[PDB]
């Protein structure tokens, strides 16, 4: 049973309140080329629709962001594979400068909007890189049946929606004109956005008992961002350009994964895919910032193994309000794997969970 | 690449039909839109007398006749799938006939989403406007005043996004639309009035009402009834202000009703057609007071072919236009036969569509190829033999899916499917799979609810002379037979039928089990010689240098025929894509999936494995692929397009296929196959016949650069002389089209346009050929030779 | 030239204000044997007189400290198995609820050495050491112009023994203390040789075993001699993990606090780091941002620094927050990560 307010983590209140907010989405024509500032120290693959908090202190980046708020509030994040070929543009949607602890630090909450392929990088005189990139479009395809659909029963394309028998009726009625082609209905169902989305929803709910958007594009992006997967497959999903292909690849990757081990000693099983649970409404995994400006892709799980707790619990800068953290590291090789979050009150739930940093784990 | 496409068989599937007074004010005319062909016949006591046939530069999506005040005879409004709208008139003088374009335009919106219920078009009974529904939330009105020769149209915002059907109501002094729409509350009828002066909607004459959940059809009843009839899956209801009737006859509960047609001009009788082929009569009972509707009733008139549309001509004669089978002219009697059916068939119009598979065979050992195609679906399934154009039909009464030819045994192996009903299971009709001379059932040891339909798959061995079903082998329960090849494998001298299958269960999404079965047809019977289980669906199979290449889900596998007569693995190749399409030439293997992703592997016999020579991934629905030669690959793409991809010294550049040809065919190509229908033994190299959903057979060949340039210049010269019906641009017609993407045609020559060069009179030929360079200056007498030599390829 | 108030680090103002202090001293008998509680976690060779700031959070440790303020304010710290140790006497104390738990922050000044007779455990998890208070071997007199006359006068009677006049000048408290003080002049005290030797021993960067030696040394003159040998032997300080990455020399060491070049400081999570201040350090890359949070040296901002060959944390770089400060920049190297060469 969970009663923790799942919208609290998404706010990133640990950064603070009274932050300036902006509205008005800034989009770039989906095939052109542009010049975009690159944030140097963000070693992270950002997927569209995914929040990214930052606390910048280098004068280079601070001056950049001060300039950006007066211009297109957009920068680039390169999906390094080792060396950049693709990336995502992030748009600043919250901002605040402070002079805390003797330096001027600018804290920004940004969001991924568009993907791109990297054409060239140019290191400005400031030590900063400007990326000349070409925007990639989202190839939205129609129904597989729109070309071969029969007109007389085009009236039957609108379904009353309210379950297994319902989906059997759905396959029978939507892909009726599949009889005109050389493939069966069940074959077309493997390329239908709705069936793929429903399959993914069910297959997640198998892991997370208490368990997403409705359009296929956002659904595919969210599923890609919140999976327990390494960097190579992350970039593979990023460079896939169609929602249907992305959903199919996500389903395959979702099926294959089994367990997560400590990266430095690969035989130490930290957890299994059935412990993954979503403590925030943005998904099982999300990107947070610690007090010194390092981004961690924390994955919430119910039970972890071969982890040693270290240090005092602290509710300082907690990413999950109402919980503390104890530094958890592998007991075989003493490498930091994540933190152990515990409730500060009774009547809360879960009283315990583990936030594991993605870069300290290895799927197997 | 330089390709040349021509039509060997025009489309045969009837996508629409209407009846009116078009050719004259007294003759009764039947107008049939097949796909792009408009056929005008005159209705006569003897049957039909075809007066004209015309070709459109577009897929006819809407066709309706109307007579505005002051017009002696009906005009014809046509809309095409690219949103070209035209109003046309039938002008005659002597033995000459031609179609005047009274008005034309393009009525597309640069932004917006096409409906999921499709293009809907209607005409007000008083001809005060034309109403279209193309995108969600927008209702496009075209005023019909005679000064609107450009068909200027304005949109109106519809608050109800999900509109099912719409009609113009009769007996209204203000143009009124009655439409059925769906919301989370259910489904409701709603009426609006249309104001051209204020260019917007007003409250309709009678209130919104709730109707059946699956109500989907609207009929506008003429005077003196008026009102409307809403038809669904359970009940037929009638609404007219206060008056409200409803019936729930039990005879329509089995199948959906997808077409209708008014029989009497006063609206007392209607013909209704269900999905399965049943034809009903709906009768409106009249009471005099004002005249009000008394009651409704439905009478099952009989069974026809699966009707795409109906039209009552006269004297109890009804034309049934069918997409899945041959179109019909049927008689309507006053009393039923001994079989309890009022319908008698009179004439049948051949329909080859849908062509789902086909093969080229020289049955008569004559050097002239013949084409055997699998046509139709459900009870309309058939085999067609096409030769030089003569067509012979062999009805199966079940769906044929795949076909291959075995010369050593002189028989065709046909995959087929039939639908039975769980009651065990029971059949719905006798078919080829149940009327075979001999039969068998799969007995492999490897590996519901009442009234439901279930698919039973069979392999039929059919003789090549009489086309009798020699044998019928029924596969396992819940087994889908996907592929079928006939080939010799390994050192063995015997020929086999190899069938790839999959085990499909509703509870599973992606098949995990399948089989490759090997049959030998010997001394009149069929025998399983081997059977190899596989962890995936065998989507396609080919013979590869005496081995067997099979596509199992996302894997490609090479099998060898061992001396013990078992299939032994040789190598596997893994792809990101399901290998639905698997083509082979030499040692090169082309692998495609449903999403236009193309891949080109090659075989290294010494190394004995597969490596990726080339790749081209681009999201779009792909319906077929072919190998034109070592370098060029042909394919059919969504929105009825053809594409041709081509195989710098740079590894990255060399590994990428470049699209060198784009074309808009206006057809959904189901199958490609190498062959020809003309006497073997040119200016053209190669011959690929392709078959489509609408029954059109086409030919693709390849040209030289000199010939390509000459014919392209001819095209540009002819597009200035030929008067296109509806005044559509040929270059616009053939532009590669896709959702919010449009490119000019490239790499292809429209062979129909070129071959039309002979039809134009000699003065127009002189106009066309002026200043064209043959390095001599060309002359019409030389272009005649060129076009005749091009025409003699089919 | 330093304008920075050197009495700030010795007071540990990073542990907060309003901390309760306990005036008055408690000392055991010279030879008596007593049983004392042990801090279970802190590993450190505490030397008598040295200040140890602590932040205990474990329930057992907080409970025991709470029951210590009632009794004598002493506990034990073992050398580490442990044959020797030093008792530590609390003199400043506070409890707080900060950030979700109860934490007790205290200050303890090491008082007496001891040799462990027995170690016993309690179900509560803390250990008790039954130990014997080690005494000190105070000795009488074994028998530049001012000190020239000193050497002339004090070591005349050496003519009556089998050793030369100068040799007895190497075993006197005053001469050895003068040499040590003259050597500490460059960097920067109690006059009694015991206290002088204890204060000198606690400010050296030497590895552990040398500190255990000095702790077990039972005489003042011997401890002073060993300290001087070390100050004249230890030439450079290198990365412990590498054993070859040179971090600094003995010439850069300077005393930023009145306690000496080295001192023990507790970080926010109750970890005791023995920091040595140095003007210049090399082979270190700075990680992260500067900050003044919990800064051990007020008016300076720290920056993590780690070995560039092995990326092992060596210490912090303290950079003045305001101009017109001296020194503008320096380094604090944690002794636990160094190795003399
Ligand atoms: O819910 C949650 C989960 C926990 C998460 N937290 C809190 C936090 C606090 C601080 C640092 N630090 C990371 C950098 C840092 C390292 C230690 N430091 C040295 O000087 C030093 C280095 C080596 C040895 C000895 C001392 C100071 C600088 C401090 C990182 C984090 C972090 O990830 C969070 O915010 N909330
Ligand atoms: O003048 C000075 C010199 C500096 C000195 N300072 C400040 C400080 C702040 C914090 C920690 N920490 C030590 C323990 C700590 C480690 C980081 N944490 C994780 O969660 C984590 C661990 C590994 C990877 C990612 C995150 C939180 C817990 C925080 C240690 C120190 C410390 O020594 C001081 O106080 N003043
Ligand atoms: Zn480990
Ligand atoms: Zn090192």
């Amino acid at each position: 049973i969970i009663n923790f307010d799942t919208s609290l983590p998404t706010s990133h209140t640990y950064l603070g309140a009274d932050m300036e907010e902006f509205h008005g989405r800034t989009l770039h024509d989906d095939d052109s080329c542009q010049v975009i500032p690159v944030l140097p120290q963000v070693m992270m693959i950002l997927i569209p629709g995914q929040t990214l908090p930052l606390q910048l202190f280098h004068p280079q980046e601070v001056s950049m962001v001060r300039n950006l708020i007066q211009k297109d509030r957009t920068f680039a994040v390169l999906a390094y594979s080792n060396e950049a070929q693709f990336g995502t543009t992030a748009e600043i949607y919250a901002y605040r400068e402070e002079q805390d602890f003797g330096i001027e630090i600018v804290k920004v909450k940004a969001i991924g909007r568009q993907r791109f392929k990297v054409l060239e990088l140019r290191t400005q005189s400031d030590g900063i890189q400007q990326a000349k990139v070409q925007i990639l479009p989202e190839c939205v395809l129609p129904s597989t049946m729109s070309a071969v659909q029969l007109e007389s029963l085009n009236k039957c394309q609108i379904f009353p929606s309210k379950s297994y028998k319902w989906w059997q009726k759905y396959q029978k009625r939507k892909f009726h004109c599949a009889n005109l082609t050389s493939w069966p209905r069940w074959l077309y169902s493997l390329y239908d956005a709705e069936t793929l989305m429903d399959r993914i929803k069910k297959q997640l709910r198998e892991w997370d008992e208490n368990l997403l958007p409705s359009n296929p594009i956002d659904f595919s992006y969210r599923v890609a961002a919140c999976l327990p997967i390494d960097d190579v497959l992350r970039i593979q999903l990023l460079k896939i350009g169609s929602a249907i292909q992305r959903l199919r690849c996500e389903l395959d990757i979702m099926n294959k994964c089994t367990s997560l081990c400590c990266k430095q000693c690969q035989e130490t099983e930290i957890t299994t895919k059935n412990e993954i649970f979503s403590l925030s409404l943005c998904g099982p995994m999300a990107a947070y910032v610690n007090p010194h400006g390092y981004v961690h892709e924390t994955l919430t799980v119910y039970k972890a193994c071969n982890l040693n707790l270290i240090g005092r619990p602290s509710t300082e800068h907690s990413w999950f309000p109402g919980y503390a953290w104890t530094v958890a590291q592998c007991k075989i090789c003493a490498s930091h794997i994540g933190w152990k979050f515990t409730a500060t009150k009774k009547d809360m739930s879960p009283q315990k969970f583990w936030g594991l940093t993605r870069s300290a784990l290895l799927p197997t | 690449s330089y390709n040349y496409v021509v039509t060997a068989q025009k489309p045969t599937a009837v996508n629409g039909c209407v009846t009116g007074h078009f050719t004259s004010a007294e003759d009764l005319n039947l107008l049939i839109a097949k796909n792009t062909r408009l056929e005008i016949y005159v209705v006569t006591a003897e049957g039909l007398r075809p007066v004209k046939e015309v070709g459109m530069y577009g897929k006819i999506a809407v066709m309706e006749l109307f007579r505005p005040k002051g017009e002696s005879k009906d005009l014809l409004f046509i809309l095409t799938a690219k949103y070209n709208a035209c109003i046309l008139e039938y002008k005659q003088s002597g033995e000459s006939i031609d179609i005047i374009t009274r008005a034309h335009g393009n009525v597309q919106d640069r932004i917006g989403r096409p409906s999921e219920t499709g293009i809907i078009g209607i005409i007000d009974p008083e001809c005060r406007m034309i109403g279209l529904r193309l995108y969600d939330g927008l209702f496009k009105v075209i005023p019909l005043d005679r000064d609107n020769k450009e068909l200027k149209a304005f949109n109106i915002r519809l608050e109800e996004l999900h509109v099912i059907d719409v009609k113009f109501l009769y007996g209204c002094q203000a143009p009124t639309i009655c439409f059925v729409y769906q919301d989370p509350q259910g489904r409701h009828v709603k009426t609006y009035e249309v104001s051209l002066r204020e260019k917007e909607f007003n409250k309709g004459p009678w209130k919104q009402e709730n109707v059946e959940a699956e109500a989907s059809m609207v009929i506008a009843v003429p005077e003196p009834f008026g009102g409307a009839i809403i038809i669904g899956q359970e009940s037929i209801t009638y609404h007219n202000g206060d008056k409200y009737l409803a019936i729930a006859p039990p005879i329509i509960k089995q199948s959906t009703i997808v077409c209708h047609n008014r029989v009497d001009p006063n609206g007392s009788r209607y013909l209704l057609g269900d999905m399965e082929g049943r034809l009903f009569m709906l009768l409106l009972e009249k009471e005099e007071q004002t005249v009000t509707l008394k009651d409704l009733r439905v009478e099952l008139l009989g069974e026809t072919s699966i009707a795409e549309c109906l039209t009552y001509l006269d004297n109890g004669v009804v034309f049934v236009g069918s997409r899945l089978g041959d179109s019909q002219l049927v008689k309507l009697n006053v009393d039923s036969n001994e079989q309890g059916s009022y319908v008698v068939a009179m004439e049948t119009f051949t329909n080859l569509g849908p062509i789902v598979d086909m093969c080229v065979v020289d049955l008569e050992r004559q050097g002239q190829g013949q084409l055997v195609t699998c046509s139709g679906a459900f009870k309309e399934g058939s085999l067609r033999i096409i030769r030089n154009l003569h067509i012979r039909t062999v009805p199966l009464y079940e769906s044929p899916r795949k076909i291959c030819y075995q010369e050593v045994s002189q028989c065709f192996g046909v995959l087929s499917s039939r639908i039975e009903v769980q009651d065990g299971t029971t059949a719905l009709r006798p078919s080829a799979s149940t009327q075979a001379l001999s039969s068998s059932v799969s007995s492999s040891k490897l590996f519901t609810s009442f009234g439901e339909e279930v698919e039973v798959h069979n392999l039929l061995i059919i003789d090549q002379h009489t086309f009798e079903v020699l044998h019928a082998h029924q596969f396992l329960q819940n087994e889908y037979a996907l592929s079928l090849v006939s080939c010799k494998l390994g050192k063995d001298p015997n020929t086999y039928f190899i069938v790839g299958t999959a085990m499909v269960y509703p509870e599973e999404a992606e098949p995990k089990q399948g089989r490759i079965v090997v049959f030998q047809y010997s001394d009149g019977k069929l025998q399983t010689v081997a059977e190899k289980e596989v962890k995936g669906a065998v989507y396609s199979m080919v013979e590869f240098n005496g081995k067997l290449l099979a596509s199992i889900n996302s894997t490609v596998r090479l099998y060898e025929w061992t001396t013990e007569k078992e299939l032994r693995t040789e190598c596997n190749h893994y792809n990101n894509i399901m290998a639905l399409y698997l083509k082979t030439k030499g040692d090169f293997i082309l692998v495609g999936d449903l999403m236009r992703s193309v891949l080109l592997l090659a075989y290294k016999p010494m190394e004995g494995n597969f490596e990726e020579i080339a790749r081209d991934f681009n999201p779009n629905w792909m319906s077929a692929v072919e190998i034109l030669d070592d370098d060029n690959f042909l394919g059919a793409e969504n929105a009825f397009n053809l594409f041709v991809c081509q195989k710098a010294t740079t590894d990255e550049e060399r590994q990428h296929l470049q699209e060198v040809g784009l074309f808009h065919l206006g057809e959904f190509v189901n199958v490609f196959c190498h062959g020809s229908l003309v006497m073997q033994n040119t200016p053209t190299q190669g011959s690929v016949l392709f078959g489509t959903v609408n029954g059109m057979i086409g030919l693709v060949t390849s040209l030289s650069e000199s010939w390509y340039n000459l014919l392209l210049d001819m095209q540009n010269r002819l597009n200035k002389v030929i008067k296109s019906v509806g005044k559509i641009e040929h270059s616009f017609w053939r532009s590669f089209h896709t959702e919010r993407k449009t490119e000019p045609a490239t790499g292809f020559i429209d062979g129909d346009l070129i071959e039309s060069f002979l039809d134009i009179s000699r003065p127009k030929m002189q106009e066309v050929v002026a200043n064209l360079q043959y390095k001599r200056e060309a002359t019409a007498d030389d272009l005649i030779k060129v076009v005749e030599e091009l025409t003699r390829i089919h």
